[PDB]
């Protein structure tokens, strides 16, 4: 049942921009999200001081997917463990305890990809979190589909738009509610020529060209959230990327870089079945 | 500016 949203697909209602995404298959400058539009969205929350750490996604009732750098980044003396954090699923508002809508979960075990490269370029920026007990789904809480080789193959193409969401910075004010932006995937060439960081195959970049006129990007606080695409074949939402890194937020000539979830699916399978 | 979450969770 992944990727079919209780309030949209299941009732045959389209959200207000998904057609831009479907028309293309030939947060800075985003908008406020509608209620129930990304029910897989998770907030990673620090207990003391109480604060937004990162975004994340619900992929099953037991498991959350996030960027490894949200948990361990030794340059900034960041190394969190299970009891440091709380996962808050079902939210829309950044700061309010949305009583009776959201669920807060405690973590059982964090798994960071063993070859996560924090030293040089955040290569394999991916971590899994097994929750203490299952979250029950609802109108506001529903998992996203992880892609298969064939959905990865036909959708992750230059020009095809995807959608990024998060409660991070609006500029390089944090928002009141969840923001959303739809960004085109960019050709690896262009991606490599915009930066000095060595790009690897476990990454892709998204954003409009300086001449395309539209603009938008992820920014600080958005890390760990989902880049998702809707399949035109079975109508579900698949998560293709994890918000990883950028050089500022929405600079011209620069693009955001995302962990390629399909390229690391084997490590994700291996951890889920060997641990629950 | 986070609103105080229930202590039950913080325990
Ligand atoms: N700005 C750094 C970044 O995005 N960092 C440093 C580590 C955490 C991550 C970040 O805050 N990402 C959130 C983010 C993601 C996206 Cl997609 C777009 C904008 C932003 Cl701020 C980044 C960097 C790239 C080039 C020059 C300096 C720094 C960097 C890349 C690779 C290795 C180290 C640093």
């Amino acid at each position: 049942d992944c990727g079919l949203r209780p309030l949209f697909e299941k009732k045959s209602l389209e959200d207000k921009t998904e057609r831009e995404l479907l028309e293309s298959y030939i947060i800075v400058e985003g908008s406020d999200a509608e209620i129930g539009m990304s029910p897989w969205q998770v907030m990673l929350f620090r207990k003391s001081p109480q604060e937004l750490l990162c975004g994340a996604s619900l992929i099953s009732d037991r498991w959350v997917l996030t960027a490894a750098h949200c948990l361990l980044y030794p340059p900034w003396d960041k190394n969190f463990t299970e009891n440091d954090l709380l996962v808050r699923i079902g939210k829309h508002s950044r700061t309010r305890y949305e009583r009776n809508i959201e669920k807060i979960s405690m973590l059982e075990k964090i798994y960071i990809h063993p070859r996560y490269n924090w030293r040089e370029n955040l290569d394999r920026d991916i971590a899994l979190m097994k929750l203490k007990k299952p979250v029950a789904f609802s109108d506001y809480i529903h998992p996203v589909c992880l892609p298969d080789r064939e959905t990865a193959a036909s959708l992750l193409q230059a020009g095809y738009k995807g959608r990024v969401t998060g409660w991070g910075n609006l500029k390089e004010g944090q928002p009141s509610v969840l923001q959303v932006v739809n960004l085109p995937i960019v050709e690896r060439p262009v991606c490599k020529d915009s930066t000095r960081i060595r790009i690897t195959d476990n990454m892709f970049c998204a954003g409009y060209k300086p001449d395309e006129g539209k603009r938008g990007d992820a920014c600080e606080g958005d890390s760990g959230g989902p880049f998702v695409m809707k399949s035109p074949f079975n109508n579900r939402w698949y998560q293709m990327g994890i918000v990883s890194w950028g050089e500022g937020c929405d600079r011209d000539g620069k693009y955001g870089f995302y962990t390629h979830v399909f390229r690391l699916k084997k490590w994700i399978q291996k951890v889920i079945d060997q641990f629950g | 500016d986070f609103e105080e979450i229930p202590e039950a969770y913080l325990a």
